[PDB]
């Protein structure tokens, strides 16, 4: 799931800070849901920056 | 003014990141400035300002 997650931000980003805003907003969401979920999450933050 | 946010970002002009640092300070609109030196930063590569 997190996977489809950011191929989808990626389709969006490539409106790029928006995309990559809503990208970074799903990460967070995803990983308050399940630490490695929020690592995961601010990491890829952090690599699409 | 003319709301073209991205090529303000495409702008390669060493007064640019000042500016906007200014605006952010001065202006009443503390969010648009700050947001638009935000993105500006993702741009450069500048990650930690933004």
């Amino acid at each position: 799931t997190m996977n489809i997650l950011f191929t989808q931000y990626k389709r969006l980003k490539g409106v790029q800070e928006d995309k990559d805003s809503v990208l970074r907003s799903q990460a967070r969401a995803l990983i308050t849901f399940a630490g490695d979920t929020n690592a995961r999450l601010v990491q890829m933050e952090v690599l699409m920056n | 003014q003319a709301d073209l946010t991205d090529k303000l970002l495409e702008l390669n002009s060493p007064f640019l990141e000042p500016h906007l640092v200014r605006m952010a300070k001065l202006d009443q609109n503390k969010v648009r400035y700050m947001d638009l030196l935000w993105r500006y930063y993702e741009k450069n590569r500048n990650f930690s300002n933004a």
